[PDB]
C-alpha cells in the first residue's frame, strides 16, 4: 500500500524514456531524408 | 504459546528476508538485460561487418564500435553492486534464511559474467574464427543464467506466500 | 529503490489494523482501571454498619 | 470477542497481498506492451 | 517478426480486462478490511455496559 | 511440444525441479507445536469428552 | 539549445508524479494528525468516573 | 541470511550482546528480602504447620 | 537503506553527468560535418584547378 515509492510509475517512466528514442529517430529520418543522419547511427555507412 | 509467538516471529522475518533475495535478483537480472541488449548490437555489427564490400578503415571503425561495447559489457558486469557485493564479478552463492530454524536456506546461484568468462577476450573483427558462433554461445550462456534467475524468483515468491498463510494460522 | 522501498517502508494496512487494535485496547484499559478503583468502596459500607 | 487478535483482519489482509501481484503485473504488461518482461514469466518465451 | 510477435507481445484487451478486475478486488478489499477492524468495536459496549 | 529445443526444455525442467523442491521442502519444514505434520503417516487423538 | 534543454528544463512525467506523491502524503499526513489530537481524549473519561 | 554484509552481522551482534548482558544483569540483580533469587541454585523451606 | 539512499543519488547524478558528454559529442560531430561540407567543396575546386 506504499505511498512512498511508486515502483509501477518508476517502471511506465522508464518505458516511456526507452519509447522517446524511436520517434525521435523516425522524425529525424522523415525531416532529414537520410537514414544516417549521424556517426552513431552506422558511420560506416557513413564514411562510404 | 511461548512457541507459538516464537514462531510468529521467525517466520515473519524469514518473509522479510525473502524479500531481500527478490530484490538481489531483480536487479542481476536488469544488469543481465542490458549485456544481453549489449551483446545483440555487438552480433548485428559482426554481421555487418563480415561483408567483402567493406574496405580497411570501414573494418576498423567497426571494430571500434564493437570494443566500445566489449568494454561496456566489461564495465557493467565489474561495477554493478549490491549492498556492497559484486554480483557479477566472481562465482558464488547466497544463503536466503527463509524458515524460523537453523539450515532453512534457498540457494542463489550467481555466475561470473564478463568478456573473459565468454569467450569474447580480443574478440576483432580485423587484422577472430568464427565470430557469430562464439556470440551465439555467449548469448545462450547469458539466456542460462537469467533462467535461473527467474526460476529462483518464482520460488522464492512462492515461499513467502506459504510463509504468510502459515504465520495467520499459527 | 525499490528494494529500498521493500526494506523501509511501512505497509499502510498492517499499521491501520494495530493502530485500531490499540486505540481499543486503551479505552478497554481506561474502564478496567475505573472498575479497579471502584472496587475499594466497600469498606466505607462495612465501616458504616 | 477477543480484542488481542484480528484474525478475520489477517486473512483481508493476506487476501489483498494475494490480489496485488495480478494488479502490478497487469499494469506492467500495459506499461511495457510485451508479455513477458522477466525470466520469472516465462523465460522460454524470452530465450526463444 | 510476426511469430515474435505471436510469442511475446501481450493483448491488449485481456490486460485490460485483468488491470480492471483487480482494481475492483482492491478496493473491495480494502472496505472488507475496514469493516473486519471495524468488528471488534462491541467489546467496548461490553465493558461500557 | 515439439518446437521447444534442448535449451527451453532445460531450462523448463530447471524451473519444474525447483517448484519440486520448494513443495519437499514445504512438506518437510511445515511443523506444529514441534511436530511435523506432513512428514509421516500418523494419527493424532483429541480428547473431546468427559 | 538541446544541451541547455538537457540540463534546465524539467521532466513532466517525474514532476507530476512527485506532485501526486506529495498530495497523498500531505492528505495522509492531515489524518494522522487529526487521531493524534483526538488521542488525549481518554483522560476526560479517566476524571469522570 | 547471506545478503546481510559484515557492518549489519556486527550491528546485530552489538544488540544481541546487550540483551545477553541485561538479561545477566535483571538476574544477578532481582533481590527479595535480601536474597538474589535468580542467582544460586538453592532452595526455601515455608512453614505452613503448627 | 542509509547506502541504498546514497547509491540511488549516485546513479541519478551519474546519468545526469553523462547527458553533459552526449551533448559535447553532438556539438564536436556537428562541427566535423561542417568541416567535411568545406573539404568536399576544396576537392571539387581541386579537381576542377588541375
Amino acid at each position: 500500500q506504499v505511498i512512498n515509492t511508486n515502483s509501477l510509475s518508476l517502471i511506465t517512466q522508464n518505458n516511456i524514456n526507452k519509447n522517446q528514442s524511436a520517434l525521435s529517430s523516425s522524425i529525424e529520418r522523415l525531416s532529414s531524408g537520410l537514414r544516417i543522419n549521424s556517426a552513431k547511427d552506422d558511420a560506416a555507412g557513413q564514411a562510404i | 504459546a511461548n512457541r507459538f509467538t516464537s514462531n510468529i516471529k521467525g517466520l515473519t522475518q524469514a518473509a522479510r528476508n525473502a524479500n531481500d533475495g527478490i530484490s538481489v535478483a531483480q536487479t542481476t537480472e536488469g544488469a543481465l538485460s542490458e549485456i544481453n541488449n549489449n551483446l545483440q548490437r555487438v552480433r548485428e555489427l559482426t554481421v555487418q561487418a563480415t561483408t567483402g564490400t567493406n574496405s580497411e578503415s570501414d573494418l576498423s571503425s567497426i571494430q571500434d564500435e564493437i570494443k566500445s561495447r566489449l568494454d561496456e559489457i566489461d564495465r557493467v558486469s565489474g561495477q554493478t553492486q549490491f549492498n556492497g557485493v559484486n554480483v557479477l564479478a566472481k562465482n558464488g552463492s547466497m544463503k536466503i534464511q527463509v524458515g524460523a530454524n537453523d539450515n532453512q536456506t534457498i540457494t542463489i546461484d550467481l555466475k561470473q559474467i564478463d568478456a573473459k568468462t565468454l569467450g569474447l577476450d580480443g574478440f576483432s573483427v580485423k587484422n577472430t574464427t568464427d565470430p557469430l558462433k562464439a556470440l551465439d554461445d555467449a548469448i545462450a550462456s547469458v539466456d542460462k543464467f537469467r533462467s535461473s534467475l527467474g526460476a529462483v524468483q518464482n520460488r522464492l515468491d512462492s515461499a513467502v506466500t506459504n510463509l504468510n498463510n502459515t504465520t495467520t494460522n499459527l | 529503490s525499490e528494494a529500498q522501498s521493500r526494506i523501509q517502508d511501512a505497509d499502510y494496512a498492517t499499521e491501520v489494523s494495530n493502530m485500531s487494535k490499540a486505540q481499543i485496547i486503551q479505552q478497554a484499559g481506561n474502564s478496567v482501571l475505573a472498575k479497579a478503583n471502584q472496587v475499594p468502596q466497600q469498606v466505607l459500607s462495612l465501616l458504616q454498619g
